[PDB]
RNA sequence: UUAAAGGAAUUGACGGAAGGGCACCACCAGGAGUGGAGCCUGCGGCUUAAUUUGACCAACACGGGAAACCUCACCCGGCCCGGACACGGACAGGAUUGACAGAUUGAUAGCUCUUUCUCGAUUCCGUGGGUGGUGGUGCAUGGCCGUUCUUAGUUGGUGGAGCGAUUUGUCUGGUUAAUUCCGAUAACGAACGAGACUCUGGCAUGCUAACUAGUUACGCGACCCCCGAGCGGUCGGCGUCCCCCAACUUCUUAGAGGGACAAGUGGCGUUCAGCCACCCGAGAUUGAGCAAUAACAGGUCUGUGAUGCCCUUAGAUGUCCGGGGCUGCACGCGCGCUACACUGACUGGCUCAGCGUGUGCCUACCCUACGCCGGCAGGCGCGGGUAACCCGUUGAACCCCAUUCGUGAUGGGGAUCGGGGAUUGCAAUUAUUCCCCAUGAACGAGGAAUUCCCAGUAAGUGCGGGUCAUAAGCUUGCGUUGAUUAAG
């Protein structure tokens, strides 16, 4: 019917875009998840995730891609044929930011040391061709009171603009 | 914390365990005791109700004039 | 129970009708533009919808 | 909940056409928007899937608002039984898109 | 009787210790005030069935918290289960839903009761177990945020000094908004912060380009004109991409690129860093954003399916419905609004804006032209607008010009209060807001004390976003008018 204002064109799908975001976080998070990129056309819509285990979204012959194209298809208002989704590998798995931050995610899960568990990403980031990097884990750690461990290594801006693109922050 | 008016209990049914809604005479007759609903759906089904006077609907709530 | 006066009162107009479509929350949300979220944390996606600050 | 038996056939018949199904979390909604025909509350969609929760049968996860659901294999080979099914119907979940 | 008392050094913090710098959250010099008045709104106290609550520079128009109900926690009552699963019981010869009438209620809640029909394993009962919670605990946490903290500050590597904690690097000086640089030197080479950077503002009669922006010209129409002309004057009247019955970009909107560097010229300075003057020029410091190291028992579990632990779970702290409360007032404090008039108030003429916002998936309801009813708020008919297409050339107020008034608590001020009229709404009472008539209180420039600010700034003055069914004395933005003091 009758379409709405370019002013809410824009939030509309900025705020489609935060919202399977945030729920193919919760789902593939297990799974190296690393974020989504979208594409609207006026025919089939493409959605391609950048897991870095692309063998896990993959099911025995893609069950979890097309259950997953199902829940994106029946709940934000799509008809049969009209959302895809494709698994794509992101490169250099140890330099965006979201990768390691789940990967030391399920490590710290996994009952290490928290200084082990850090120390084996500090180490991986850097040898991955980076020019700085920084952990901060924080809370409870062995005593009643919080407390935080930083694991500053290499050098790192912090102002101005340049501190939007040459970082990334999880 | 003290609750001194007693909310009495919940609704437990009054469990009658008999149907015999249909009297028989001269081995084997049918002969109704209740009136049937007069609705759209139930000509001689699910019976209308057999108060000391009135007549009550049970399924879809239509009543008959008491008398 | 008894269906008829469950949820009777109208939320139609007014603070007791509108929440968040995120976060689930009735105070501080934002309807302008349509976005609907709550005030606390609009600012979590604001760069996910894309809007920069300054820089 | 309080169950009725031609809607809880009407939840799975769709919870098994295809591996989802994608209630949202407001109780005081009388029409479920992918079922529509039988007057629905979603009342019913929520804790139909609560009990195949329990039962180890359905998978959750939650959105924003939504809940999403998914099969378990196990969760299939009960709705078969349950819906009276030959084992030939399989959902849109193995293999009916190439 | 007691596990230290003590010694020398080190790093911080402090000093009513010195030396050198800096800050309108510091002062001077000032402005506007606030502090006195009425009112609006937050907090304390009192009162109350409850007056829910969090916070005491860095709490107090703060939880974007403007509550009629919903929100909502608190108070008085009343339904519901939205108690998943696991086991046993109940269990076709009688487990469980629902319900007309009537005492029954606040209630057309089968809430309960009397009576009786109806529903198809759905459940119900017991026991374990979940589950929910604006329930506790921010001193159990995460995340965000504020703050010491708007100041220049911080740290390794390797050498050197020390037994060591540490120190040098990271400095005598000069300079800078800045550990900013110059230079000096047991240090050298670096990193973060500062700066650059992004946004913004001012300039490019240069470029690219415009029936959603325009101008100029040319046609047509209208009107005035000594006297009667018109290449005269006025016109947001019409047309000229409507298929050439015109061109162009100054104005408008962007996009690119340019432009300012302390460059040039004197003067000072070690002729170092740089500073002070000018000339040229739109501009010789535009304004803001991000913003380190290390911390705080800072705030927030009442924002969050962030969450540990405890508590509660059916006569439930879950949830819904109805009513009430968060607005109660001998008082105290904090933000603010309107005033004390004549540099003003009236009444009428007259002319100027900019930022922006607009019909919704759930979600009902948007912005308003024009016409006609009404003395006013308003009411209808009729359009347009999903927007440089319509409202809208946003005819904003202040100010400007005339009129009345005359230093009188006055035609200043408009609190309080009576009666009426409309709109929003399920509902306006403890007045939602608006309109009309009437009533006409303090208040004469404010003690001690105290706040903010140095250029389109302070202040005056309206407008628009947020909240919004109805609604701004608040907040966040915008333009308008525009300075008095200072370069310490
Ligand atoms: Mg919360
Ligand atoms: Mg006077
Ligand atoms: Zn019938
Ligand atoms: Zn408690």
């Amino acid at each position: 019917a009758v379409q709405i204002s370019k002013k809410r064109k824009f939030v509309a799908d900025g705020i489609f875009k935060a919202e399977l975001n945030e729920f193919l976080t919760r789902e593939l998070a297990e799974d190296g998840y690393s974020g989504v990129e979208v594409r609207v056309t006026p025919t089939r819509t493409e959605i391609i995730i950048l897991a870095t285990r692309t063998q896990n979204v993959l099911g025995e012959k893609g069950r979890r891609i097309r259950e997953l194209t199902a829940v994106v298809q029946k709940r934000f208002g799509f008809p049969e044929g009209s959302v895809e989704l494709y698994a794509e590998k992101v490169a250099t798995r140890g330099l965006c930011a979201i990768a390691q931050a789940e990967s030391l995610r399920y490590k710290l899960l996994g009952g290490l040391a928290v200084r082990r568990a850090c120390y084996g990403v500090l180490r991986f980031i850097m040898e991955s061709g980076a020019k700085g990097c920084e952990v901060v884990v924080s809370g409870k750690l062995r005593g009643q009171r919080a407390k935080s461990m930083k694991f500053v290594d290499g050098l790192m801006i912090h102002s101005g603009d340049p501190v939007n693109y040459y970082v990334d922050t999880a | 914390y003290t609750t001194p008016k007693k909310n009495k209990h919940k609704r437990k049914k009054v469990k009658l365990a008999v149907l015999k809604y249909y009297k028989v005479d001269e081995n084997g007759k049918i002969s109704r005791l209740r009136r049937e609903c007069p609705s759209d759906e139930c000509g001689a089904g699910v019976f209308m109700a057999s108060h000391f006077d009135r007549h009550y609907c049970g399924k879809c709530c239509l009543t008959y004039c008491f008398n | 129970g008894h269906q008829q006066l469950y949820w009777s009162h109208p939320r139609k107009f007014g603070q007791g009708s509108r929440s968040c479509r995120v976060c689930s929350n009735r105070h501080g949300l934002i309807r302008k533009y349509g976005l609907n979220m709550c005030r606390q944390c609009f600012r979590q996606y604001a760069k996910d919808i894309g809007f920069i600050k300054l820089d | 909940m309080l169950m009725p038996k031609k809607n809880r056939i009407a939840i799975y018949e769709l919870l098994f056409k295809e591996g989802v199904m994608v209630a949202k979390k407001d109780v005081h909604m009388p029409k479920h928007p992918e079922l529509a025909d039988k007057n629905v509350p979603n009342l019913h969609v929520m804790k139909a899937m609560q009990s195949l929760k329990s039962r180890g049968y359905v998978k959750e996860q939650f959105a924003w608002r939504h809940f999403y659901w998914y099969l378990t294999n196990e969760g299939i080979q009960y709705l078969r039984d349950y819906l009276h099914l030959p084992p030939e119907i399989v959902p849109a979940t193995l293999r009916r898109s190439r």
